[PDB]
RNA sequence: GCUUGACUGCGAGCGUGACGGCGCGAGCAGGUGCGAAAGCAGGUCAUAGUGAUCCGGUGGUUCUGAAUGGAAGGGCCAUC
RNA sequence: UGAGCCUUGAUGGAAGUGUGGACGCCAGUCUGCAUGGCUUUAAUGUUUGAUGUUCUAACGUUGACCCGUAAUCCGGGUUGCGGACAGUGUCUGGUGGGUAGUUUGACUGGGGCGGUCU
RNA sequence: GUUUAUUAAAAACACAGCACUGUGCAAACACGAAAGUGGACGUAUACGGUGUGACGCCUGCCCGGUGCCGGAAGGUUAAUU
RNA sequence: UUUUGUAUAAUGGGUCAGCGACUUAUAUUCUGUAGCAAGGUUAACCGAAUAGGGGAGCCGAAGGGAAACCGAGUCUUAACUGGGCGUUAAGUUGCAGGGUAUAGACCCGAAACCCGGUGAUCUAGCCAUGGGCAGGUUGAAGGUUGGGUAACACUAACUGGAGGACCGAACCGACUAAUGUUGAAAAAUUAGCGGAUGACUUGUGGCUGGGGGUGAAAGGCCAAUCAAACCGGGAGAUAGCU
RNA sequence: AGGGUGACAGCCCCGUACACAAAAAUGCACAUGCUGUGAGCUCGAUGAGUAGGGCGGGACACGUGGUAUCCUGUCUGAAUA
RNA sequence: UAAGGUGAUAUGAACCGUUAUAACCGGCGAUUUCCGAAUGGGGAAACCCAGUGUGUUUCGACACACUAUCAUUAACUGAAUCCAUAGGUUAAUGAGGCGAACCGGGGGAACUGAAACAUCUAAGUACCCCGAGGAAAAGAAAUCAACCGAGAUUCCCCCAG
């Protein structure tokens, strides 16, 4: 479901609008890559379909901090 | 990405030091394996003391007991005989295994392993310089008096 | 031969156009040229030699300028 | 290997005696290595850009195992392989009747052709 | 053999044979936003695409133009800095 | 009706009876008419609801200049001249009508374009599983014996039974003519005709869905529809034409 | 008011204004009971992958325009009264 | 509430009533087959088959009840692997589907107009999809104003074509 999962960044729509300004309904899908995060504490290697930058989050706002939430919302985890 | 080292690590090791690194190294190796910890502040600006409990507290005023320095100066006179005789000479010798045990019945006691002496005075009788230094820095002084049985 | 009137601002009143426009213009103001002088000169003997608006470009200007002073930008005049 | 920093030279302990380098407008002189009565330009420390190697630890695996599981899917684990490559996101040059929307004037002794639009 | 069911059965299409070209396998390619699937439970004596059309004797000259294949040393050149 | 022009052999109407096309809203400008007048008038809203209150605001009594600004003047200009636009114009608010704007804008009518659904009981390919092919003919390969060979080739007779093989019912198809053409029939009947063990033919069910499918390819077939199916919407598409 | 009754009825009938009517069931207001909720008093704390920025788009009447402001797919990324 | 009644085409029949529920009007409950979210499994809708209990029984066979899925929680279990998770079981509570318009959100046309047509318009309209309520959304300034101040949101009339 091409979803950030960690931030929710979903694919938005738009227009390629080539030169001369021409309607070309397209879409912008997240980076995403899915990783193998080492919770360490829980001693588990939970793999999440995280998106670029959205990763910088786990590496900044905290792993189990994020894993905390997402798990509170009732997401896979 | 800073993170504090925790062991080896090539061109950046200190078993405990903060060095700028790439996130591609952390959460990928430097960490997931037990070799570092992010600059979560909670381990730096809140662990500064912890990561400094051997200098700012120890190595600067560490008086745990290193008072055995000058400690020796006013005692029962460090007169350690050595059996004298023969036209005014001696018999045995005095060095360490005598100055230290000297404080046997004196309750206290010093370690013959803690002293200072350039060379070794031959057979004489003059006060020795068996200075009892509790620690390299804070040393002391100790004498010897080859008495007669 | 001497020159820059191929000037600037306006214009009684006319001609020709459905209109946008276009042509003729004596004379008035300021300042020029030529002539002794009256006077002539607002491009060529005349009728072809041509592009509207928009969007912009360059110069000028206390016209304007979103809290105020500025500025960008906008208007006006010249011009591509 | 470029570029950088500027960290160190060159202008701008005792003589002699020799051993490689320097551009010179040369008849040079220098420059170090042993023996012996601030610019102008290069090296180490360093930073960053280039290409190229090697590694593992992301990442791939439509190799082999183990459990879920008397399952061919899938997930987790093990091992091998490959490995910052491949792949994907955003941006970007090329290509692109495969596809899509349109255009492709008027006069005209019918239309077209020819010619003509001021 | 096939074909315009309802005006054309043919000299049309198809064929076996031929050549060219692509494809090393998670194949090329095709359907599909993706997962996945056909190709194929096949592996270059295989599969796809194109053109020719049994068989016999053959298949000449042209690479200037367009396409495609190889080189990319140099000239011009995108985002970016 | 349409036309320069129609009895026109140009259009439309069998006839009758009923229905059938310049409306509606808001705005703007006039004409008429009513109210008030240098003033006219309210909006929403309130409401002892068609009153009464509310004058937010709108138009008008001033205009010129691109404006700043000025002002019965103001611009243009250096110009205290001329010239342009102004000054000696009553407006305003209803109500009825004419006209315009925005709306489907008198009415009926395309061929098409887009969006979402429904269809492979017809037909085109395919997948799975079953069925059909009277009779008659030809005679390949291979084998057996004789011959033959140094052994093989080779050869003859018999055997054997292949083939998008032959003749021909069923069956599948559809080359010719006639008849039919308000048919018996929205493609057939009759007399001939082509294939008929094959790329054959058929029952049953399944899978491919519209710019997509399927196609031994004709633009053919996708339910009597196909150079883009059918149904429902956008939708009163649009129609300088009739 | 209206309707019906053998033609058009205030007084024939049903109604009509007006006046009352609830075992029970519930909308709604209040009123309170139980549980859950937590008042106010001082001392505090005051929303970071965020605001901004580069790229591509979109929304703002506003077609990038000299164009603020808002949202972001992609890359970054601060102050902290 | 009452002298009349057993709905209609529908009479007839056979009956119930006349003080006091006969009928009839409303409140509340009972029953409420089978299909249909359909929920035990399956399926061409209204049908075919099953398990575990229960029952009758001179206790067979057959009636009846519960058995979908997901989710939150609790309990018991429990792999690769010591632990540990994964997974399994059970229980309870909730969801599921139906809807007329209005509403919030995700996606989003063309005809048309521009007297052609790409910018532009049509229009964020038609349509599709998810979600919620009697309303929804919105809402207590990182708002405007302009040196005076106003004071969350929402709807109306002006500003003004
Ligand atoms: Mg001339
Ligand atoms: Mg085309
Ligand atoms: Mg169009
Ligand atoms: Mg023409
Ligand atoms: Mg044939
Ligand atoms: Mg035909
Ligand atoms: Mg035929
Ligand atoms: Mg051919
Ligand atoms: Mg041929
Ligand atoms: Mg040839
Ligand atoms: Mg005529
Ligand atoms: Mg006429
Ligand atoms: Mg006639
Ligand atoms: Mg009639
Ligand atoms: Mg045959
Ligand atoms: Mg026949
Ligand atoms: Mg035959
Ligand atoms: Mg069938
Ligand atoms: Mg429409
Ligand atoms: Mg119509
Ligand atoms: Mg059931
Ligand atoms: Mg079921
Ligand atoms: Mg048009
Ligand atoms: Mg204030």
């Amino acid at each position: 479901s091409r979803v950030c999962q960690v931030t929710g960044k979903r694919p938005v729509t738009g227009n390629n609008r080539s030169h001369a300004l021409n309607a070309t309904k397209r879409r912008f899908l997240p980076n995403l890559h899915s990783h193998r995060f080492w919770v360490e504490s829980e001693k588990r290697f939970v793999t999440l379909r995280v998106s670029a930058k959205g990763m910088r989050v786990i590496d900044k706002k905290g792993i189990d901090t994020v894993l905390a939430e997402l798990r509170a919302r009732g997401e896979k985890y | 990405m800073q993170v504090i080292l925790l062991d080896k690590v090539a061109n950046l090791g200190s078993l405990g030091d903060q060095v700028n690194v790439k996130a591609g190294y952390a959460r990928n190796f430097l960490v997931p394996q037990g070799k570092a910890v992010p600059a979560t502040k909670k381990n730096i600006e809140f662990f500064e003391a912890r990561r400094a409990e051997l200098e700012a507290k120890l190595a600067e005023v560490l008086a745990a007991a290193n008072a055995r320095a000058e400690k020796i100066n006013a005692l029962e006179t460090v007169t350690i005989a050595s059996k004298a005789g023969d036209e005014g000479k001696l018999f045995g010798s005095i060095g360490t295994r005598d100055i230290a045990d000297a404080v046997t019945a004196a309750g206290v006691e010093v370690a013959k392993s803690e002293v200072r002496l350039p060379n070794g005075v031959l057979r004489t009788t003059g006060e020795h310089e068996v200075s009892f230094q509790v620690h390299s820095e804070v040393f002391a002084k100790v004498i010897v008096n080859v008495v007669a049985e």
